[PDB]
RNA sequence: UAGUCGGGUGAUUAGCCAGACUCUAACUUAUUGAACGUAUU
């Protein structure tokens, strides 16, 4: 997950109020390219790669009808129950495979940063990071869990094949230090860093390159 | 009426043609001679046309295979669709989830069109009222839609199996006239005019029995051609049938005076090939042969010219086929010595007879053979019986094969058989690899039988690796999940970022135990060490990061 | 025809009413229920809607034709109760029949058409004035104006 | 243990990668007309995000900053 | 690439030419009856 940065909210949510108006009454030509140009097409949960996506509320309508027309609670996950399918990850598994789970134990990526929250490791799977202790653990488990971040194959075996596929270049990267200059160094590192986000796991590479 | 059946069949349309051919010949002789007729010839013209494409291939123009399947409240299946292939089709999923179903009912729809093709209005196989109907329901009845295409003259042929279930007032019925129009067309052009004439086969796991030839089976005469529709969808394919018509093509071949003499010339002007070298012992009683040779001149000279025999014809296709498909197996024959009639094979450079053969290699050459001798049987009028057109059912492909066969048995099958439509089911990576994305039809993990219109995976898994197919198609682990040395390296990740990327006592134990366990040039402990100099240095250069940093 | 309007008629009215929230327009040729939408992946859950509204109003005497639910796009042939709609989303009697009449007003060019297959190419030019008004005129430009007036008779 | 390949020696599309890896190997390092094309049907035909267009990137990736280290050492002195 | 749409040529249901489309995805059907078109009227 990445720490996503909020813009102005489009005007057609504002169009409509929440229990008059129904969430299938707006057209999604409109939210779509604001939640792109903040998430750059990958998965609010899972940067999984929005091929086939759809919009994602953080609390379910169900029980939070209250929170249905609020771009805070907007989120673009990936599946679509309009194209059918199986999907247990992201948004689909939030609302419908995990079930019986609390809204606050799970981590925001809008106002929360994950990377102190989540661990990405060379295996391939994500573990809460070192330290945390009380609500913090909890609710970094409780994330794992009802997003199946550790769970579906799709998901665990193409984060690992990707992370393990940039191991040959970081160990080439780092066994050089006493070669390289500090700022000659800095600055390739940089450059491998900056040209990661065409990648499709941003987090996942960026935990196998940085320190 | 005749004049719109006239409009349609000059259109392209067979069955208008076939009407307009059956009442003009029931008619009186001035216009009906039972063929030499404008509609008798447009029906064997659209059965017969085709070409030759650019790789050599008899193409017809109009191929015959199943579009859609439709499945109502049969088995697991509340309402299930399918889109089969034109030419090859995959059926993938986990244990009980119906692939083995999918088979068994397009094994019942086909057996109409075979029993119409053998006996005019014939009876095929019905849906069982026992077992088919699925067990909740809702109306306890089950019916099994199907939909054939033969040409742009007939672009849908809908056949519908139904069967209500024990104890119930309302029984519904089957709606089988199509298919009976179809095989009364196939079968009565072809008593007027031999034509080509499809395979219906079905493969299921009733193969790979022990034995063969286990009685002298007075069955019907296998020589005759409509031999090749017996028991064709039982499952099993009658492999003692083969043999059985194997030898009589032996017989045929080895007692024709004109195929002997070839062979006796063939024989002869191969020692002066050898004897002239040296070895004066190999012509004591090879040198005799020659005379056989000049017997033959007296034996013969009532042919003079063709000596082409048509069972050799078949003799050698079938044994060119059974060599190309089957890996293993080099060559194969008839020998008479030893009186009792026994079938050789060449397997790895040895020659061993039909019943030492491996459990894998006896059941592939079995379907391979089978398969061979009812395309040769069905298919008189081209130059290569294999590439006649039929639909196949296999399942379970994968069955006692190596992994090493598993990489080109697809292939080698396409290759045989290019105009046979193929419904395969497997559970193997290693075949799907050779297979493209689109012939696959995947069933979802999490299914109960509510799920419709199956759809093909999202990896393309045609030169894939085997193990991104595992993890991607067959949504399983490349790594056994149930055994605690699998998680070591996670275990070895966690102990080692733990304080700052450095070893300690419990990371060293660890790696300690990963070492001894998968050994030293093991991708294990190679992934170990490499995690351990990267984090090293990292930390080494966070280090001098942060001294700089204050 | 008239007692099987009739009772279709709730049936008719609430499908349309489903079908319209949705923005499907739905049709019925009392046999051939028709839906059509420019929204993709909306049509999906239209059969088990008839299934379910079936047994709800005639229970089991009234069932869908499950072989007979197609599914069709601008990428196939999209045809409507014999009319087949264009790639331009205008009406049409389909190339191959257009071509079958040009072929027998060519014919009836030359005098090769007997009385039978006049009658039928008039009736056939007829139902294509209705369907396809602007056939007649490229009819009329192909195979000049006297002789479409000629076939079609006089007033 | 089984010495079967892990690709289908028979399918001509599984030797792209090591084919791929060859002609950036014999090459200077930079994406030719030759890699170019292949590179492209790779993508094509396996897709955006397969395994095999991630590895053709990270070849790609690490023959560059070998050339880049080489420029590096050349640069240092003669 | 298929497949589909169909403007033109074509003694014309065929062949060809130009153009275009692609929800996992047409398969052209039935009278004398009903309604529609057309003709007598
Ligand atoms: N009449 C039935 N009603 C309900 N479920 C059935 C019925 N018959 C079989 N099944 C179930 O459906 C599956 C049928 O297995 P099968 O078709 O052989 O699948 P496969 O080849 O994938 O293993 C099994 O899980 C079986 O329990």
């Amino acid at each position: 997950m990445r720490e996503l940065a909020r813009l102005e909210r489009p005007e057609i949510l504002d169009q409509y109020i929440a229990g008059q108006n129904d969430w299938m009454e707006i057209d999604q030509s409109a939210v779509w390219p604001k939640l792109t140009e903040m998430q750059g097409g990958f998965c609010a949960y899972c940067e999984c790669r929005l091929n086939r996506c759809h919009i994602e509320h953080f609390r379910p309508r169900g029980k939070f009808p209250a929170l249905t027309f609020i771009w805070n609670n907007l989120f673009g996950s990936c599946g679509d129950s309009r194209k059918s399918g199986g999907w247990s990850r992201c948004g689909i598994y939030k609302d419908n495979g995990a079930g019986a789970y609390n809204a606050d134990d799970l981590i925001k990526p809008d106002e929360e940063n994950p990377d102190d929250y989540l661990l990405f490791l060379t295996t391939g799977e994500v573990v809460p990071a070192i330290g945390l202790t009380g609500r913090a653990l909890k609710k970094a488990q409780e994330t794992i869990r009802v997003f199946n971040l550790n769970g579906d194959i799709k998901l665990f075996g193409s984060r690992r094949t990707a992370v393990q596929a940039i191991m040959p270049n970081v160990e080439y990267l780092y066994t050089l230090l006493e070669e390289f200059d500090e700022d000659d160094w800095n600055e390739m590192l940089r450059d491998e860093l900056e040209k990661i986000e065409s990648d499709e796991y941003k987090t996942a590479l960026k935990h196998a390159w940085t320190f | 009426m005749t004049k719109q059946y006239e409009r349609k069949a000059k259109g392209g349309n067979l069955l208008s043609a076939f009407e307009l051919y059956q009442r003009n010949s029931d008619k009186a002789p001035g216009l009906g001679e039972m063929l030499v007729g404008e509609w008798f010839e447009m029906c064997r013209d659209y059965i017969q046309d085709g070409h030759v494409d650019e790789s050599g291939i008899f193409r017809p123009d109009n191929a015959f295979y199943l579009r859609r399947l439709t499945l109502k409240d049969f088995r697991r299946f509340s309402l299930l669709e399918i889109k089969l292939e034109e030419d090859l089709t995959v059926i993938i999923g986990n244990n009980g989830k119906g692939k083995t179903s999918i088979l068994y009912a397009i094994a019942k729809t086909l057996s109409w069109f075979v029993a119409n093709i053998l006996k005019e209005g014939g009876s095929g196989q019905r849906l069982s009222e026992m077992t088919d109907i699925k067990n909740d329901a809702e109306d306890r009845y089950s019916d099994v839609s199907s939909t054939f295409f033969f040409g742009k003259g007939l672009k849908s042929v809908p056949i519908r199996l139904s069967r209500s279930a024990l104890g119930t007032a309302e029984r519904r019925d089957s709606e089988v006239k199509p298919a009976k129009d179809l095989a009364d067309i196939w079968r009565v052009i072809n008593e007027v005019n031999t034509i080509n004439l499809p395979t219906f086969a079905l493969y299921n796991v009733e193969r790979s029995q022990p034995f063969n030839r286990n009685i002298k089976d007075n069955t019907g005469r296998r020589e005759e051609r409509f031999d090749a529709y017996s028991q064709t969808l039982g499952g099993a394919g009658r492999f003692d049938h083969f043999v059985e018509w194997y030898i009589y093509l032996h017989k045929r071949t080895v007692s024709d005076i004109s195929s002997s003499i070839k062979e006796l010339e063939q024989q002869v002007n191969d020692l002066q090939r050898t004897v002239d070298g040296g070895m004066v012992s190999v012509k004591s009683l090879l040198e005799q042969m020659k005379f056989k040779l000049s017997e033959a001149i007296e034996r013969n000279d009532a042919a003079v010219s063709s000596r082409v025999l048509t069972e050799s014809v078949q003799k050698s296709i079938v044994e060119k086929a059974i060599c190309s498909v089957v890996p293993s197996i080099s060559n194969i024959w008839v020998e008479m010595i030893t009186g009792s009639d026994l079938v050789k094979v060449t397997n790895d450079g040895h020659d061993v007879t039909i019943d030492q053969l491996s459990d894998g290699q006896r059941v592939f050459l079995s379907l391979v053979a089978d398969l061979a001798r009812r395309m040769v049987m069905l298919n008189p009028l081209l130059e290569n019986p294999l590439e006649g057109r039929g639909i196949v059912l296999i399942d379970e492909i994968e069955l006692h094969l190596h992994p090493k066969w598993q990489q080109e048995v697809i292939l080698n099958l396409r290759s045989a058989f290019p105009n046979i439509q193929f419904i395969i089911t497997t559970h193997s990576p290693i075949v799907l690899s050779t297979i493209e994305k689109r012939c696959i039809r995947e069933f979802e993990p999490n299914d109960d039988g509510d799920q419709s219109f199956l759809d093909s995976p999202d990896m393309q898994t045609k030169g894939s690796e085997n193990a991104q197919i595992l993890e991607q198609v067959m949504n399983v682990h490349s790594t056994p999940p149930g055994i605690a040395e699998s998680h070591w390296l996670g275990n070895f990740e966690l102990l080692l970022l733990d304080n700052s990327g450095e070893l300690d006592n419990h990371s060293q134990v660890l790696y300690d135990q990963i070492k001894a366990h998968f050994g030293i040039d093991s991708i294990e402990l190679k992934k170990a060490d490499s995690l351990i100099r990267i984090n090293k240095m990292k930390n080494k250069l966070n280090k001098i990061r942060a001294e700089k940093g204050k | 025809p008239v007692i099987s309007n009739f009772c279709m008629y709730e049936f008719d009215n609430r499908i349309h009413a489903a079908c319209k929230k949705v923005e499907i327009t739905y049709t019925r040729y009392a046999d051939d229920l028709t839906f059509s939408s420019n929204i993709p992946d909306v049509l999906k859950a239209v059969p088990s809607t008839l299934e379910v509204l079936l047994k709800d109003l005639f229970g089991s005497a009234l069932r869908l034709n499950h072989s007979k639910t197609v599914f069709s796009s601008k990428a196939h042939n999209r045809h409507v109760t014999g009319i087949t709609i264009n790639n331009e989303e205008t009406l049409s009697l389909g190339r191959d029949r257009k071509r079958f009449i040009k072929h027998l007003i060519n014919q009836y060019k030359y005098g090769l058409l007997d009385n039978e297959d006049k009658a039928y190419l008039i009736g056939l030019l007829a139902f294509a004035s209705h369907i396809e008004p602007s056939f007649i005129t490229r009819m009329n430009e192909k195979y000049s104006l006297e002789l479409m007036e000629r076939l079609r008779g006089q007033r």
